[PDB]
């Protein structure tokens, strides 16, 4: 079919990036700004994440859906920053552009950012840090202050920042071989709105959904050796021959509640609705029946609470019976009513502690977009306690990096030390972006902050504590700040990954010579 | 003169195929982005997968696919190089017909040239050990890279190297890749590319309960049918169970049953209530791998079901790591003369994982020519020249205008380096102008260098390439051109 | 926004001299409609014939105009750099970065620019190079820069004793005009002392005329000379011809052609005269003889008749042309081209005339620093180290126009067949830890002293070249807008 | 680099055109005017300067070929093809990555080895006396300016413009005039009834002599018609032309040669008739025939013929032998050409390039390559084998000291040139060899073309 090959394809890889670029410019920073979807469908979605934006947006290019895929590896082994990293690909490919219309191999445009990443590990580790760093007082909410970049929580981020830290708290486990490490991903989080952001609760156990069918059952426990039963089964009404099969089909019904009964479980979570028949079993063995229950819920019960979930009721013989061993343990049961409804709070579980999230907002569009920005702040956490070294924030790092690059270009020389100071350039981007969504000068800061790290390698002792170098920018006021002053920090993992990431997605985007499309059939 | 201009046709769509994998010989080659009809992207610089989505019109552009396609089933490998020598003949075949030379004088011409190469390949062999491990990195190392994971190939290289080791013979035979299997699994990067030394299943499994986590002394078996009632219901499902714990069958492989028999919940929960691990949704196309690996005879009824039939294993768990799920064999019993490994392959895109396959089986490949012969030969376009040397030297010998036609096989070697110093951004004379002159007296596998830019040794570089590279390359190459001038037009038909 | 469309247009001109610079560039071929071949290095005959498109394309036509009166040659390594400045430029305007941080800049840049030019410029005078040997010795491949290379031996060993004739405080460009002689060879042009001018119409008594005069006196008349009725107009013209002769004029150059009566008359007494006398040469002859022009016979005066030293008749390119030699007055020395090649006469036509104006600033001042490009290469390394302090912003901006100023090297190596990054490495090193002088040598193709290499150009072309692009590079900045009526 | 590769084979279609017309064996073609008429010469600079092509490319080789015409005028198409030749090398070292200069330096070194080694097989052909001398002169134009058809014995009325500069020129062996020598044609009859005489024969309108004048007195110019006889009465002249016996409708520029020859004047009014304009012709009689016996450097031929074409085919091939005759007088260095110093120049080139090696080897190489493509064009004209027609010569040079041995064109046997009489202008190949280079430097320059808007 369609075969166009030469420079245009490249000149064209970058302009199609260049388009789709320019989606997560607008939402780079705390100052970012949303940006509204239309499904077609007759609703809308707004959200600035770079993650789900790409995954709807429709790129007609074929390598400019290497970005799409990119952002979605990123969520699993960083889980934040999607606007903060994939956007270095718009400017790293247009520096690179003018090297391919200049006589610079590809290979030298390779090779030149591979051992730039490969020495940057050693000047990344004059900014490390300790876990510890400061002097205390402030632990686990610096780093929750991370994911104030690209997201609009930093206003709210002050209560919602003892939140975030204490719901890891209890979550400790042992796993890894005996790693000490927080099992995210399994937060429950519930969407309800009125008062205000520093109403939220913070439930340390399990939350569930669900509506009481009796209210007369001991819906709150009081004192401990709480047992709590699940079962897969569906114990309801369901399908003269036709009313003797009612009668049996009940009495099997009747026998697997009696075998729940037997085994003194407090708490019954089913699957669908619960009939008459098996309501009257409870109120006498005084059992609170639950019903509508999700799998996905029940999934993290049964490590929770330690109540694993039964398939079907049978053994190797054709008896049927309920074991002692599918029954969990909590500490209480408390119910109370959260926003229009009552929901069955478990705290104190046995075999592995959890916690639950309520959160409240101004309608549906804003919890989406404020479940999803505390939601990748859990990985934040996890992922500085992985590797306790840490770098400052504020866009210092780019600007820091590129002027031991100067130096370390004349050090390999040849035709390598061009492609160093073109990627350099690329790295600039960042800071200037977060100039024009603050509304303020680009190069202002720029100029300034490169000049406090200039002398910074140039300090023989480090004359007198620090009268150049300093860590952190504050986007507000447009000043240079301390790193102390401002309070804000990232990770180094997700520093590394994100050029690390990177390097084999922007050449992949130079690899390509070229370009053929097939007619569909 | 019809006939002539059809063929004038065919060299200009010859060079047209030449002209675009240009670009992607070498070692320096680029690699090409297509669009596939059914919205698949893959992008790569193999002349296989190239030319497979590649859709023309022209007749003899379909049959140029299977020309690179017959030099996979000899070689396999090489893809950065042998397949311009199709195109390169025809290239130089448009000033042959206009001295009125028949077709059959230049099918014999190259024909009688390509035993002659054959014969100076021979010569310059190098005495190679059948156990080593930067010896034979030198001959694939001008083929190990070629994807941007390169950088990362030097851990792969003895990897690449000691897989074939592992199951091989030393009789010099076919050496089967079959009994090597690549898997591949989502997450983690190339650098962690390990071997297993036994089978490794990635399929996954439905895993309804997925009560056990892992079986320890457990007995691997390998059933065809499903186990499901015919299409006092759990008396019948009850019975197949104690059947596999009488031959204490704690691992069952099962074929996907959604044709006919489907699944069956009650049949995930017996096993899950016993403990016994099962696996479904297996294609027919690894009951081969399974049965020949493992020693297991494939049952296709339960009355055929015994302990015969079953084989054995150390322990078998479930490996769970970057969210992908893998199930890896520790330890072999039943040990027959077909012995089986594996190889796990990490990466994140789709695209990245199988950008990474092709490399690993382009490079299994080169081991296979060392085997079969000790021979070694320079690489990176060495001994193009160096065969042009006893070649158009002999010119003066072929008596008559048959050294016309005898310089232009000599002259479609300099093809070779004059591809890779365009690719490597070098003059492409000046390359020329120094091999000439160097491949002229001194010694033997001296030639140009991408990276030192220059004619040096090859072999101080560590660039090399086996000697049945080119052996049955060109062989292959000079044959399938001989059929191409049999065209004398393009004719429709029924 | 509206610049940046106007700059891209303006792009392609220098890029179609891209090659051009430096002694290996190469020639621009342009084709009017009276299908005039011109080929020639200089852009400026090639940026008069060239069409425009944009307003923008004119301003360069202005400076290069202009750039006759500033410096006159080395326009391939000026002209470029106005739109090189604008090509880095290019992402700051895309910025919050105004125009006017870049003109304002600029001119802080130069300002410190030409303060290191008139360093690097130095006058030792005292015992060193004087007349004769700056001249030659130092002007060898100064005078020429692009062109004649092969010829750069004969012309130094000629054309400089042509110019040498020429003192200082004076500098008259109206006697320095050559002619156009069709065939012969370059090396063997002869040296004219006086005014020389074609005959441009054929006599009957070509083979006729006189051959040479012991004491010529040259007179200028306008009076047209033609032919009851027969006998007055025929005594009229009869009369005008012995008021001549009572001056004793052996030559007289008529504006106006003349019939056979004058001609006939002037013969037998053997006197010289010349017809279709151009108004340029007249002035010529003022200036050189000293003679004056009457339109009458009513004020004729023997007085007014001038007198030169001797005259000749030459004939060359089977042509004769009227040859004056011992003028009382002359200033320069008038050089005659030649060659069968049209293209190649007007090839060096414009390379002697550039030539004259090194003669006109070293008669002011005698200076010669570095050349080969590597005058840029020093300034741009001094600014590095400036920039960083001086006022915020102007550190990125100074530092585009120090990454600007790298053209000049990488156009060198583009004729040479060179590398752009290696030769950047050798000078980085060599304009740095290896002080100044050392420059680029295309000869033994490699980085070299200029000092030993005996190649020197003037500093004042450097220093017009900034200011000739300084008005041109803010032209287009401060306009932000174009309106074309129509 | 694209660019000036598409002008180099643009340059090489343009060689091809004349290409077989290169050598007196030299075949022209068909070439139509715009107007419809049809020109058939054998001439290769009249052919190329009336053919106009698009591609400015060719333009640049008509001026080159221009200053030719008005030098040489006869064997222009060696100045092409070896112009052509040495752009076929710019396609291989121009791409080897040499700047064009440094190719263009090496042209200019091998050029002087040319033309010194050129000069050492002058030949003077004026140590003898002026039997011998003049006798080559006729010879000359025996075997090199004899080009077409019926030109095979062309002595009858070739000794009458080769004897017409001789008479001219004076013994001291350097003259040069261009003034008095012209050729008048006349449509009629044919070729052979052409005639030398001193003087000039129009095509507009006797007497006995006298005693003391030369004869016919001629003299350079009811009532009214009667009284300017009394003035020609008083000078007797016997034969009076009349502008403003008697004459209608005549042209000045016409009457120049005969005032000229016979040292009259020309009387602008009847009233400034006087006797010191009084010339001298011996005889004239009837369209009227001016012939003098007195010594002057005035003289025509005049050529009948039954076309155009016959005619002026003709008198460019006599014109231009003014230039050769020239060469062949007033130089006193005569080489021979027609493939011996062509060859033997290109002998010594060759030799220089292993001596120097460096970058100058393949630079010297091209400039030999290019004298060989002469021979082998005329080698392809003469119906001869290129390679062998040079391996021939080459064998000869090297082991015998002659270096008159070329090719032969039209079977003259033995291709000795002493023998043969062919004879070159060795100013003539000084300036062929140096013009197209000069132009091959301009070539190698050209970056874009700009062209007018139409």
């Amino acid at each position: 079919g369609e075969k166009i090959s030469g420079d245009d394809i490249r000149n064209q890889n970058v302009l199609a990036t260049m388009a789709v670029a320019n989606v997560v410019k607008s939402s780079l920073g705390p100052v970012g700004l949303d940006k509204m979807l239309v499904d077609d469908i007759g609703d809308f979605t707004v959200t600035n994440d770079g993650a789900t934006i790409l995954s709807l947006l429709d790129v007609q290019h074929p390598a400019g859906k290497i970005l799409v895929e990119l952002a979605q590896q990123q969520d699993r082994e960083i889980g934040d920053g999607t606007t903060s990293v994939v956007i270095i690909a718009s400017e790293l490919l247009k520096r690179a552009n003018e090297l391919v219309k200049n006589k610079i191999h590809p290979t030298t445009i390779i090779t030149g950012f591979r051992v730039a990443l490969r020495e940057a590990i050693r000047f990344i580790n004059e900014v490390l840090s300790t876990s510890v760093d400061t002097l205390g007082k402030e632990t686990l909410i610096n780093i929750a202050k991370t994911s104030m970049s690209s997201k609009i929580i930093g206003a709210d981020s002050d209560f919602f920042s003892n939140m975030v830290v204490d719901a890891l708290l209890a979550v400790k486990t042992q796993n890894s071989k005996g790693e000490i490490k927080y099992p995210v991903k399994a937060v429950n989080v519930l969407k309800a709105h009125g008062k205000s952001a520093t109403e939220s609760l913070l439930v340390p156990g399990y939350a569930l959904n669900c509506t009481v069918a009796s209210q007369a059952m001991p819906k709150r426990i009081a004192g401990g050796n709480v047992k709590i039963a699940c079962l897969d089964l569906n114990l309801q009404k369901a399908r003269e021959q036709l009313e003797q099969i009612r009668k049996r089909e009940a009495g099997i019904v009747l026998e697997r509640v009696k075998k729940i009964i037997d085994a003194g479980a407090q708490v019954v979570l089913t699957t669908k609705g619960i009939d008459d028949l098996c309501l009257k079993e409870f109120v006498e063995a005084k059992i609170m029946g639950v019903r509508r229950c999700k799998k996905e819920d029940l999934r993290r019960i049964a490590r929770a609470t330690g109540a694993t979930l039964v398939s079907s009721m049978s053994n190797l013989e054709g008896e049927e019976t309920f074991e002692s061993s599918y029954l969990g343990l909590c500490d209480e049961v408390v119910q109370a009513k959260f926003s229009d409804d009552e929901c069955i709070l478990i705290k104190g579980t046995s075999k592995h502690s959890s916690s639950s999230i309520i959160l409240r907002g101004a309608n549906d569009y804003s919890l989406d977009e404020m479940e999803r920005s505390l939601h990748d702040s859990l990985s934040v956490v996890k992922r500085t306690l992985e590797s306790g070294n840490v770098v400052p924030g504020g866009g210092c790092v780019e600007a820091a990096l590129n002027i031991y690059l100067d130096n370390f270009a004349t050090t390999v020389g040849s035709r390598e030390q061009l492609a160093i100071a073109e990627f350099a350039a690329a790295l600039l981007i960042i800071p200037k972006t977060l100039a024009v969504n603050a509304a303020k000068d680009s190069s202002e800061l720029v100029a300034k902050l490169r000049s406090y790290h200039a002398a910074s390698q140039m300090a023989k002792p480090e004359v007198k504590r620090r009268s150049y170098r300093n860590y952190g920018l504050d986007l507000i006021r447009g000043k240079i700040v301390d790193e102390i002053h401002a309070g804000v920090l990232e990770p180094t993992i997700s520093k590394v990954k994100s050029l690390k990431s990177a390097l084999e997605a922007c050449v992949a985007i130079l690899r390509i010579d070229t370009m053929i499309t097939v007619d569909p059939e | 003169e019809k006939p002539q201009e059809v063929r004038k046709a065919n060299i200009i769509a010859a060079r047209s195929v030449a002209d675009a994998i240009r670009t992607s010989l070498g070692p320096k080659g680029m690699d090409k982005m297509i669009k596939t009809s059914r919205g698949e992207i893959i992008i790569s610089n193999d002349g296989h997968t190239i030319l497979k989505q590649m859709a023309i019109l022209h007749p003899v552009a379909r049959m140029l696919v299977e020309v690179s396609a017959a030099q996979d089933s000899e070689a396999g490998d090489g893809t950065t190089s042998v397949v311009i020598l199709t195109g390169a003949l025809l290239g130089a075949a448009e000033r042959l017909l206009n001295k009125g030379i028949h077709p059959t004088i230049i099918a014999d011409s190259f024909q009688s040239a390509a035993k002659r190469s054959v014969d100076i390949l021979l010569e310059m062999c190098h005495k190679v050990s059948l156990s080593d491990r930067e010896q034979l990195v030198r001959a694939a190392s001008t083929s190990l890279s070629s994807k941007i994971v390169s950088q990362y190939s030097s851990f792969l290289a003895p990897l690449a190297v000691d897989s074939v080791l592992k199951i091989s013979d030393e009789n010099s035979k076919n050496v089967d890749l079959n009994d090597i299997r690549l898997v591949k699994k989502v997450g983690g990067t190339i650098d962690d590319t390990e071997m297993i030394d036994g089978v490794v299943l990635t399929q996954t499994a439905i895993k309804s309960a997925g009560g056990p986590t892992r079986k320890e002394k457990a007995k691997i078996g390998l059933i065809q049918f499903q186990i499901s009632p015919p299409k006092e219901e759990r008396a019948y499902l009850l019975n197949i169970c104690k059947k596999i714990k009488k031959a204490k069958c704690n691992v069952l492989l099962i074929q996907k049953s959604i044709l006919r028999d489907a699944v069956n919940d009650l049949a995930l929960h017996f096993l899950s209530k016993l403990n016994i691990m099962v696996v479904k949704d297996i294609e027919r196309e690894e009951i081969e791998f399974l049965s020949k690996g493992l020693g297991c005879k494939p049952i296709a009824d339960i009355e055929l079901f015994t302990e015969d039939r079953l084989g054995s294993a150390d322990l078998v768990e479930e490996i769970d790591s970057d969210g992908s799920k893998i199930v890896r064999v520790t330890g072999i019993r039943n040990n027959n003369a077909r012995p089986t490994v594996s190889v796990v392959i990490r990466g994140a895109n789709n695209m990245i994982i199988d950008e990474t396959e092709r490399s690993l089986h382009d490079a299994l490949c080169v081991i296979r020519c060392l085997v079969k012969e000790r021979g070694l030969i320079a690489g990176g376009g060495a001994p193009e020249i160096e065969i042009s040397r006893r070649l158009s030297k002999e010119a003066r010998s072929m008596e008559g205008v048959q050294a016309f036609i005898w310089q232009e096989f000599a002259s479609a070697l300099e093809v070779i380096p004059t591809t890779l110093a365009e690719n490597a951004g070098l003059n492409s004379i000046k390359v020329v102008t120094e091999l000439r002159s160097k491949h002229e007296n001194g010694e033997l596998n001296d030639g140009i260098s991408v990276r030192r830019s220059g004619t040096t040794n090859t072999y101080e570089e560590h660039i090399l390439q086996p000697v049945l590279v080119s052996t049955s390359a060109i062989t292959l190459a000079s044959e399938c051109v001989k059929s191409i001038l049999r065209i004398d037009d393009i004719a429709f038909s029924r | 926004g509206q610049i940046i469309s106007n700059i891209n247009a303006c792009v392609a001109v220098q890029e179609a001299l891209k090659p051009t610079l430096g002694p290996l560039g190469s020639d621009i071929l342009i084709v009017t409609s009276n299908q005039k071949t011109t080929i020639s290095n200089d852009g400026a005959t090639i940026l008069k014939l060239l069409d425009v498109v944009h307003p923008a394309a004119k301003t360069l036509v202005d400076i290069s105009r202009a750039q006759d009166a500033e410096v006159g040659d080395g326009t391939t390594s000026v002209t470029i750099l106005a739109g090189e400045l604008m090509k880095e430029a290019k992402p700051f305007l895309e910025e919050g970065i105004s125009s006017h941080l870049i003109m304002k800049g600029y001119r802080k840049a130069v300002s410190l620019a030409v303060e290191k030019i008139n360093e690097l410029a130095v006058d030792i005078t005292s015992e060193k190079s004087s007349g004769r040997e700056l001249l030659e010795r130092c002007a060898r491949t100064a005078m020429s820069s692009k062109l004649i290379h092969n010829n750069a031996d004969f012309f130094v060993k000629m054309c400089v004793d042509a110019v040498l004739s020429l003192d200082r405080n004076d500098l008259d460009d109206k006697l320095i005009g050559i002619k156009k002689i069709p065939g012969g060879a370059m090396e063997e042009s002869l040296f004219i002392n006086g005014v020389a001018f074609k005959k441009t119409f054929s006599y009957a008594g070509f083979e006729q005329q006189p051959k040479k005069f012991n004491n010529p006196k040259i007179l200028s008349l306008n009076v047209e000379l033609e032919l009851a009725i027969v006998d007055a107009e025929w005594q009229l013209i009869f009369e005008k011809l012995r008021q001549v002769e009572e001056t004793g004029a052996n030559i007289v150059l008529s504006k106006l052609p003349i019939g056979d009566l004058a001609t006939q008359f002037f013969a037998d007494r053997n006197i010289f005269c010349a017809g279709r006398v151009s108004a340029d040469d007249m002035n010529r002859v003022i200036q050189a003889v000293g003679g004056s022009i009457q339109s009458t016979t009513s004020d004729i005066k023997p007085e007014h008749l001038g007198t030169c030293a001797l005259f000749e008749e030459m004939q060359i390119g089977s042509e004769r042309y009227n040859l004056f030699q011992g003028c009382p007055q002359a200033k320069t020395c008038t050089l005659l081209l030649r060659g069968g090649a049209e293209q190649v006469i007007a090839e060096v036509e414009r390379s002697l005339h550039d030539a004259i104006m090194i003669v006109k600033r070293a008669l002011q001042n005698k200076l010669i620093v570095a050349g080969g490009g590597a005058t840029e290469m020093e300034v741009s390394k001094c600014l590095r180290d400036y920039s960083k302090t001086i006022a915020g912003k102007q550190q990125m901006i100074i530092n585009a126009f120090a990454k600007a100023l790298e053209v000049i090297p990488r156009q060198l190596c583009e004729n040479a067949g060179f590398d752009a990054i290696e030769i950047l490495n050798k000078l980085r090193l060599a304009h740095s830890k290896g002080e100044k002088w050392y420059g680029v040598v295309f000869e033994t193709e490699n980085i070299g002293d200029n000092f030993a290499k005996f190649v020197w150009e003037p500093a004042l072309v450097k220093i017009n070249a900034l200011n000739s692009a300084t008005e041109a590079t803010n032209l287009i900045l401060s306009v932000d807008e174009t309106i074309t009526n129509k | 680099l694209e660019a000036k590769k598409s002008h180099i084979l643009a340059a090489r279609s343009v060689a091809s055109i004349i290409k077989t017309s290169l050598g007196p064996r030299g075949l022209d073609k068909i070439l139509i005017s715009p107007d419809g008429e049809i020109t058939i010469t054998n001439d290769g600079a009249t052919i190329l300067s009336q053919m106009e092509l698009d591609n400015e490319i060719a333009k640049l080789l008509v001026q080159l070929s221009k200053s030719q015409d008005d030098e040489i005028g006869d064997g222009t198409t060696g100045v092409v093809v070896l112009a052509s030749a040495l752009l076929d090398q710019a396609l291989e070292l121009i791409q080897k990555g040499i700047h064009p200069i440094k190719i263009a330096n090496g042209f200019d070194e091998a050029a002087k080895l040319a033309i010194s080694k050129l000069e050492e097989t002058c030949d003077d052909i004026s140590a003898s006396n002026d039997e011998l001398f003049r006798d080559f002169l006729l010879r000359a134009a025996k075997t090199s300016l004899g080009s077409k058809i019926v030109s095979k014995d062309h002595d009858r009325f070739a000794e009458m413009a080769v004897e017409a500069v001789i008479n001219v020129m004076d013994k001291d062996r350097k003259d040069v005039d261009f003034d008095l020598i012209k050729m008048q044609g006349r449509v009629g009859g044919s070729i052979s009834d052409s005639k030398l005489i001193n003087g000039v024969i129009l095509d507009k309108d006797c007497v006995l002599p006298k005693e003391g004048s030369d004869g016919v007195k001629l003299a350079i110019l009811q009532d009214k018609f009667k009284e300017m006889i009394d003035d020609v009465k008083k000078a007797g002249a016997d034969v009076v032309i009349c502008q403003w016996p008697a004459v209608r409708w005549v042209g000045g520029q016409e009457l120049e040669h005969i005032a000229i020859s016979t040292n009259g004047r020309i009387v602008p009014r009847f009233q400034d008739l006087s006797k010191d304009k009084l010339g001298t012709c011996s005889r004239i009689y009837e369209m009227l025939i001016i012939e003098q016996s007195k010594e002057t450097k005035t003289v025509t031929c005049f050529v009948r013929g039954s076309n155009k074409m016959i005619v002026d085919e003709a008198e460019r091939a006599l014109h231009d032998s003014l230039c050769v005759v020239r060469n062949l007088v007033k130089d006193s260095r005569v080489v021979y050409g027609g493939g011996a110093a062509e060859v033997t120049m290109s002998l010594a080139v060759s030799e220089e390039a292993d001596k120097q090696r460096g970058i100058d080897q393949y630079a010297f190489r091209g400039f030999a390559q290019a004298l060989d493509t002469i021979p082998m064009t005329l080698a392809e004209n003469s119906g001869l084998d290129p390679i062998g027609t040079l391996s021939t010569l080459k064998s000869k040079q090297l082991k015998e000291k002659i270096s008159n041995i070329g090719v032969d064109c039209l079977g003259y046997g033995s291709n000795d040139m002493k023998e043969l009489f062919v004879v070159d202008p060795f100013i003539g190949k000084k300036q062929q060899i140096l013009l197209a280079t000069q132009l091959c430097r301009m070539i190698l320059k050209i970056d874009n073309v700009i062209i007018s808007g139409k």
